């Protein structure tokens, strides 16, 4: 089996923001790095494109 | 005037490559494509 030798393995907590995090860390005394969020970029679509009349964009099939 | 005949008759007489005989002496007569810009999509 697999065996471990600190209590903490499990340990996941959850917070509404970051800034809660960072506190609760702190004031537990832990020393923390924190990443930012990574959010999709809004896209552009347009079905059309999809049978452009010049553009690359046009597909081969279906 | 009549209308005991049928004039459709010449189709009795058609080949497999007839249509296609047609588009070949067709094609002198038609006026030039518009072009894409490019040879392909893919180009």
């Amino acid at each position: 089996w697999s065996s471990t030798a600190d209590p903490l393995s499990n340990l996941v907590l959850t917070f509404s923001t970051k800034e809660d995090a960072v506190a609760f860390a702190e004031k537990n005394g832990w020393s923390f790095d924190v990443e930012e969020r990574k959010v999709p970029k809004p896209k552009s679509k347009s079905y059309g494109a999809n049978f452009s009349w010049n553009k690359r964009t046009r597909v081969s099939t279906k | 005037f009549d209308n005991s005949t049928y004039r459709n008759l010449q189709h009795h007489e058609y080949s497999t490559y007839t249509f296609l005989d047609l588009n070949v002496e067709l094609s002198k007569f038609r006026m030039p494509q518009p072009s894409s810009g490019r040879q392909s999509p893919r180009h």
